[PDB]
């Protein structure tokens, strides 16, 4: 059955082929693929309040 | 395969592909570049695809803003907010996997009976799901008004008709 | 002189006079203004790649 | 001054000050119009991103050598460190307006900052144009007359605030010009 703890699949993708990179060293090589990367994890979708209260606002504008 | 570990665990770690398990990925799904774009196109605007679908589904049936309304109270809104995000992120996965097994097993299998049990309302729902996968496919096809994202030109129409069929299991599955 | 650290204050508001509490305990106490909080830190403003790929490619859309 | 910050804003380490109850009484009751402000304050944060990437685009829309060759923003670093810094700027302005002063802005985040861009070659224009698209957005933001996302307020006049904000805007232009 599903589960029940608000966890999603959280897709980060990566395309540094200009070669600015990030603060933190690689944690994959990219060897063959140079900038590349697909990062995915499970996290919670936190509830965000801010977004709602907008909805609640704003919905009646497209 | 790296991703169903971390999926399987589920508890914030990551997975990470790149160099030539990454070459391989996109040689297991189909147009793995173009694939990697369509996510993107997804990714990239995960939280207006969610916020123009709950608005959208809200402007068109304000009751459900009304008090005894399904989104009434920010807490319920909020929620809603949640559920189509998370929906949309397991649609975002099941388009980078190629399949939709998680989606079903994790995320849809015994969805409807939740709702029905909440009294969650079936069409709004209904309305949501759709226009996500509306706004889906313009951003896909990169046909979106106001936000593009620049590719290579070329097709992508087998790519949204994935993704509009992992909408469809969506539906299916609360119908 | 300016710092070099590219931090700013980050302010949060809190308005939960609607009763919806977060998952933390108060951080501080409410006695007199039930429901709200004002929350100050400093945070390094991160680089942010998508966003200034976005900029790139749909500056002339308003 | 309100010195309720002050610490966490020198020790500059992520550590949180929370301001709630009679701390938050006091607060309200020091700088003026306090509720309003904190409104006026939350115009701008609930809206940080879109202001930010509006100026930066607009900046850019007016004038696209900036994103070509020699432009102030070619290249995604330079794009993303102009993004950064009017967002920063904002977050100054913003913490300006909930103070009620603009020590921290002026110390922190202005002073030496017309040297620094003129020793990178950060065009002056192109900057004067987005803390200017900035500053209006702000106004319309704080004001409730932005044509998309507005915010929830009891009814009433924030002209004061609004001016404060421009004020603080004015101080960046200022020190950049
Ligand atoms: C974050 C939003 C978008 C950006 C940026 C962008 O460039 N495109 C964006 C969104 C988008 N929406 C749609 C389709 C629909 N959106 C709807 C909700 C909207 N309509 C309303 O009447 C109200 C309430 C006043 C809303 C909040 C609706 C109903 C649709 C159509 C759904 C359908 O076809 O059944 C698209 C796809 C079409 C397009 O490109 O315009 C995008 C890309
Ligand atoms: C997130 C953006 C906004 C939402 C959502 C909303 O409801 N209002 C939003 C922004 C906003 N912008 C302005 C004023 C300006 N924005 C500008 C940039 C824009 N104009 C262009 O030509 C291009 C490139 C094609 C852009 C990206 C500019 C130039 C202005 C005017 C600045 C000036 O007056 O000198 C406002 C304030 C005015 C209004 O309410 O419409 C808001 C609220
Ligand atoms: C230069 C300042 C540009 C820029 C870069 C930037 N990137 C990140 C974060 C990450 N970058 C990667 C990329 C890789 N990791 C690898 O192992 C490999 C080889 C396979 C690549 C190509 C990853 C994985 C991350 C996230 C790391 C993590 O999970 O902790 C940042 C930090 C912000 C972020 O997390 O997205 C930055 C600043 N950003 C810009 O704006 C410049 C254009
Ligand atoms: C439909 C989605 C739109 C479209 C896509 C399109 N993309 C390409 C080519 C490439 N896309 C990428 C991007 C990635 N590869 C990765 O592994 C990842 C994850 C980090 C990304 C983001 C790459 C590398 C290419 C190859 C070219 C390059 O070096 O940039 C094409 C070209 C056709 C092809 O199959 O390669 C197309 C058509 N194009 C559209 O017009 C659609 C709206
Ligand atoms: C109910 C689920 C709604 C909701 C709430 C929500 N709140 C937070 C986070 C915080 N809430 C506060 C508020 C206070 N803290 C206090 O001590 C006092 C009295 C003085 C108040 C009013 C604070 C300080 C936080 C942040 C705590 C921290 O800094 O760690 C969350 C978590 C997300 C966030 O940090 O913004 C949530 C989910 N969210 C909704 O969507 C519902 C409408
Ligand atoms: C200009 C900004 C717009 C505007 C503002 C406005 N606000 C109020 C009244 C209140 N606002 C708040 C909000 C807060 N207090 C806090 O401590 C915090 C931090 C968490 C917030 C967000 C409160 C509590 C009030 C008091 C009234 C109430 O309890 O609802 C007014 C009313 C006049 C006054 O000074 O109180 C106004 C005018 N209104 C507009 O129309 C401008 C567009
Ligand atoms: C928004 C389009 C609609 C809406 C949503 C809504 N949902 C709930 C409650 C729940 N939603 C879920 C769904 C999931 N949980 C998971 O862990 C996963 C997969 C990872 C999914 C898909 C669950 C389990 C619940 C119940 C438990 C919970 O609240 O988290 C609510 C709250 C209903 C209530 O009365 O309490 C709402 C409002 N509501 C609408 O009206 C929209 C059509
Ligand atoms: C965007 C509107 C304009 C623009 C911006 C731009 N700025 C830089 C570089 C720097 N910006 C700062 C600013 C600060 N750093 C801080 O720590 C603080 C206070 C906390 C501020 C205000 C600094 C110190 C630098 C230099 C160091 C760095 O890169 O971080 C750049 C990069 C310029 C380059 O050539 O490398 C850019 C692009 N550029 C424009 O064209 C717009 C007008």
């Amino acid at each position: 059955k599903m589960a029940t703890d608000s966890k999603a699949p959280l897709i980060e993708l990566f395309d540094e082929r200009d070669g600015c990179k990030g603060p933190a060293a690689n944690k994959a090589s990219d060897v063959g693929e140079p900038g590349l990367c697909v990062k995915v994890s499970m996290q919670k979708v936190a509830m965000n309040a801010a977004a709602a209260k907008s909805v609640a606002t704003n919905y009646m504008r497209k | 395969d790296a991703f169903s570990k971390v999926i399987t665990s589920a508890d914030g770690k990551a997975a990470y592909v790149g160099g030539a398990d990454l070459q391989a990925l996109k040689k297991f799904v189909s147009d793995g570049n173009k694939r990697m774009d369509a996510v993107n196109a997804i990714v990239s605007n995960a939280s207006c695809i969610v916020s123009d679908a709950v608005s959208g589904m809200v402007c068109e049936n304000p009751a459900l803003i009304a008090p005894n309304g399904g989104v009434y109270s920010n807490r319920k809104m909020a929620a809603c907010l949640r559920d189509a995000e998370i929906i949309l992120r397991y649609v975002s996965y099941s388009l980078l996997s190629g399949d939709s097994s998680v989606l079903e097993d994790r995320c849809l299998n015994g969805l409807k009976e939740t709702y029905a049990s909440l009294g969650v309302p079936a069409a709004g729902n209904a309305r949501a799901v759709a226009i996500m996968k509306a706004t889906v496919n313009g951003f896909i096809n990169n046909t979106a008004q106001q936000k593009k994202l620049s590719t290579p030109a070329g097709d992508c129409s087998a790519l949204a008709s994935e993704a509009g069929g992992y909408f469809d299991k969506v539906s299916s599955a609360l119908a």
